[PDB]
């Protein structure tokens, strides 16, 4: 369950750069 | 110094410790108490990652090598790429980040140029 968002805000921080 | 710095595994704290006395340099994370040992041999390790500089979170990935299913695609197409399985630490010091984030990067390294 939380590990699951751990590759998520991985992802979200990525996507944040990648604009 | 390059080697080690103190992790978080598993919801406990502790070091992670890259070894190389060994057969192919092994990270380990310990706990503070050191019950807690997990050694991770790098020669089975296709990846390493860390946080991001925008983030203020302090975090390392060890990606473990995957199954030889990065074969051609399938039939139908799919288009797949083989789900790793990675290891996470916290750290709380950019210090420790940089310095495991290069010890693990080069050995893994190594085991990939093999020079």
């Amino acid at each position: 369950d939380t590990q699951d968002d751990f590759l998520k805000w991985w992802r979200s921080e990525e996507a944040q750069d990648m604009g | 110094p390059s080697h080690s710095g103190a992790a978080i595994f598993e919801k406990v704290s502790g070091i992670i410790a890259i070894n190389e006395d060994v057969s192919p340099a092994e990270l380990t994370w310990r706990s503070t108490d050191g019950d807690k040992v997990h050694t991770v041999v790098l020669s089975t390790i296709d990846k390493l990652q860390a946080t991001p500089a925008s983030s203020e979170k302090m975090m390392l990935r060890l990606i473990g090598k995957v199954d030889e299913s990065k074969k051609r695609k399938d039939n139908e197409g799919n288009e797949v790429v083989p789900k790793p399985q990675r290891h996470m630490f916290s750290f709380n010091n950019r210090t420790v980040m940089d310095n495991i984030k290069m010890t693990l990067q080069q050995i893994i390294s190594r085991y990939k140029d093999a020079d």
